[PDB]
RNA sequence: AAUUCCUUGUCGGGUAAGUUCCGACCUGCACGAAUGGCGUAAUGAUGGCCAGGCUGUCUCCACCCGAGACUCAGUGAAAU
RNA sequence: GCUCGCCGGAAGACCAAGGGUUCCUGUCCAACGUUAAUCGGGGCAGGGUGAGUCGACCCCUAAGGCGAGGCCGAAAGGCGUAGUCGAUGGGAAACAGGUUAAUAUUCCUGUACUUGGUGUUACUGCGAAGGGGGGACGGAGAAGGCUAUGUUGGCCGGGCGACGGUUGUCCCGGUUUAAGCGUGUAGGCUGGUUUUCCAGGCAAAUCCGGAAAAUCAAGGCUGAGGCGUGAUGACGAGGCACUACGGUGCUGAAGCAACAAAUGCCCUGCUUCCAGGAAAAGCCUCUAAGCAUCAGGUAACAUCAAAUCGUACCCCAAACCGACACAGGUGGUCAGGUAGAGAAUACCAAGGCGCUUGAGAGAACUCGGGUGAAGGAACUAGGCAAAAUGGUGCCGUAACUUCGGGAGAAGGCACGCUGAUAUGUAGGUGAGGUCCCUCGCGGAUGGAGCUGAAAUCAGUCGAAGAUACCAGCUGGCUGCAACUGUUUAUUAAAAACACAGCACUGUGCAAACACGAAAGUGGACGUAUACGGUGUGACGCCUGCCCGGUGCCGGAAGGUUAAU
RNA sequence: AGGACCGAACCGACUAAUGUUGAAAAAUUAGCGGAUGACUUGUGGCUGGGGGUGAAAGGCCAAUCAAACCGGGAGAUAGCU
């Protein structure tokens, strides 16, 4: 059967990348959950 | 002309068709078009608003001219067409000085016949002048309601407006839902009742012939469960409720009037 | 009767034999007129009954062809 | 390496998305491969991706996002104007041959084209953010011209057959060539031209639009294909040197015609229909301030420049989504032969594979199949499952019917092969020759060849001629729903939902109604023949009596009735 | 001509057998319905949790749906085990 998980970069980068992230005020919390953990990979991208 | 299809299949045996033969069978001016897309239904904020809006057909939209601010000149008319965005087909006129133009055709207004606007026009179909000028009992079209804002009454298909007291500077004028209204004298107004008056008898015939139009399912009320529709599901066929709308209001007989700041024109609601 | 409890109502058809089906009757537990009534050609992977043809579905199983089961060599689980 | 088998509208080939070295060579078999492994998409080492034309980047926009000022909002933020992004769309240009262990429309060879910069020569009114044209657009159908491609013949090279025959009306293979440049054809659209005048294109216009004359009637635009050139080249069965045996250098014949023919091109065409079928730039044109020897424009010539990123490899799969080397999922393009209506089906070509455990045996019992005496639903909840019908032609066809249907109703007869009609008929194509000729891609006649059904008469073989694959079971009575459709992804596909039609009801436009604290948006760039809601549900005969109750509408003399 | 008829691609899911520590966390095999339309599909976009969308099944919203997932209040409370 068909899956749920069918690839595409230009979507996971235009839904969960950085430039994407940065845009809302809820994004840079992320990221600032992110790098205040620690985590070496930020985002999606890449 | 009302043409009833052969019963051959089971979706053309009740439709009933329109063929009015004197339309354009080709394309339309190209410099009066312009971009129409659709929405659902759906606004700004995205969620659906208007239900039962989807679909269907594109189109473009044909700028027809509602105020006919061009006074003095008069004009041809080259041809009669289809307007889809619209429920009455449109003529296309050409002035004296070169500009076309798109109107709303009255009834029996064929190509070749001189229209024009202006306080100085004849009394006949197509002519638009204030309704200072028109006398009392002149069936009317493509009404105004403030003076330079374009007709916004008549306009639908066969549809017509009656003048019948102007008293001061206000003219009580019989809108088509038979409510009394005053507007005052300044504003336009075509003469003529609204061309296509059989835009009524045709009959779709089938559920895709409606479909084609951007005209979703219309899911009943009682179908529901009980969170969905106030209608509300039940065991069997029950009801044993107060109609109402998806949201709690009142149908079936409820008023739901309430502007007041533009009563003072209103002097006898509908039947 | 997608409505009927007594009920396999009573009568006729169809069956050697019919609680289901078809047609009348009318004592409608507890039908009924747009939460529609009655009738309805065509349509339906729709519910019920019947008939022709056909057959291992069956009286009643028999043989045969392949994949496993079985024996050898290699790798080698699982619930409990 | 020689056989055998399997796919061949794929299980062949090229991509897009996705992956990221899985690609190619050497080396190793500890671990991964459901076993062994010398093998591998495994470990280690090295190597490999070459662009002015292909695709990105780039110019332009759709739905849509962000959106300076702005309007709205306790703060955060919401909407949105100018703008600026956003392809899944529009925009300039390359083909054939060869080569590598792995790249080639990228390298090499031969022949091309496009866009700009600068400089010379000649002619010269050039210039927007503005106007106009164009780009620019639907479904369905019909056949006219062709091509791809295939078959047959001719021509060339080779063969004379392990077993009867095979010097021929015999067998095998080849018979390929593009972009570009030139010609301008089948077909499609279209009146042209010169002048005068103008309430329009925000202003101007020499352009579009409108009007009035003259004026000729054939001009113009578009356009598949063919033919010439590209090409005395390239490619070509080969034979033929050994040179390190892998093929390396060599020469290299024929290289034509008829017929059939697309779902591809003309065609963004033509006809018809109602459901009325994107935007902007590139491109041409007209002028505005501005500059008018200059700038700048046009044409030829000369040179320069075209940057950067991707290119390996799989791509219906062992490399992507499925935890796996998983019987599952995934969009586009190419589409050979014989039977065939066919992209079904069966056998095959190019090509690709035999599915990463084998070997024996031939028990019960389970899975997938074949056949069956006599009977033929007796089984059973139920003809569930299986059997049976299955094609084309001619005849024939019931009650009922909304006059369409029902209907492929039901039911009968024929079918192979050989010969004759007809050494191949009707039909299609149509050469050579003649005649015209406005002399070419012209027309008329003529019929050469090539292709070629269907039918009748006769004969002959089998138990059977739609011989395999493929391919309706049929008839009567009835309930519900009119019908086509949608639905519980993963136990319910229905009588449920939808539906066209009917009624009630609200809605006069800054409409009701809805998302929103609001701005605002949808309704709708719509206007009562319109829009929202509710019930019923094609069609026909119709829809009875009750306003006490609870709602809705209208009245309001009187009584009770809050803040103040 | 047509929400026409037979039928492959394509879209689905009516019956039966197998499977059910499966090849597969919904498939295979033999039949099956639509197949010019209210059809299907590729790419991008919008609607967000008392909310969406819903030809209406309380269905679908990342194998989760009578109120998703993740983090927090939180070592909630449990006269129960």
């Amino acid at each position: 059967m068909k899956r749920t998980f069918q690839p595409s970069v230009l979507k996971r980068n235009r839904s969960h990348g950085f430039r994407a992230r940065m845009a809302t005020k809820n994004g840079r919390q992320v990221l600032a959950r992110r790098r205040a953990k620690g985590r070496a990979r930020l985002t999606v991208s890449k | 002309a009302v043409v009833k299809c052969k019963p051959t299949s089971p979706g053309r045996r009740h439709v009933v068709k329109v063929v009015n033969p004197e339309l354009h069978k080709g394309k339309p001016f190209a410099p009066l078009l312009e971009k129409n897309s659709k929405s659902g239904g759906r606004n700004n904020n995205g969620r659906i608003t208007t239900r039962h809006i989807g679909g269907g057909h594109k189109q473009a939209y044909r700028i027809v001219d509602f105020k006919r601010n061009k006074d003095g000149i008069p004009a041809v008319v080259e041809r009669l067409e289809y307007d889809p965005n619209r429920s009455a087909n449109i003529a296309l006129v050409l002035y004296k000085d070169g500009e076309r133009r798109y109107i709303l055709a009255p009834k029996g207004l064929k190509a070749g016949d001189q229209i024009q606007s202006g306080v100085d026009a004849a009394i006949k179909p197509g002519n638009t002048l204030p309704m200072r000028n028109i006398p009392v009992g002149s069936t009317v079209h493509n009404v105004e309601m403030k003076p330079g804002k374009g007709g916004q009454l008549a306009r639908s298909a066969g549809t017509y407006v009656q003048i019948v007291a102007r008293d001061g500077a206000y003219v009580t004028l019989r809108l088509r839902s038979g409510e009394m209204r005053k507007v005052e004298a300044d504003c336009r107004a075509t003469l003529g009742e609204v061309g296509n008056a059989e835009h009524m008898l045709r009959v779709l015939g089938k559920a895709g012939a409606a479909r084609w139009r951007g005209v979703r399912p219309t899911v009943r009320g009682t179908a529901m469960n009980p969170v969905d529709h106030p209608h509300g599901g039940g065991e069997g066929r029950n009801f044993g409720k107060h109609p109402v709308t998806p949201w709690g209001v009142q149908t079936k007989g409820k008023k739901t009037r309430s502007n007041k700041r533009t009563d003072k024109f209103i002097v006898r609601r509908r039947s």
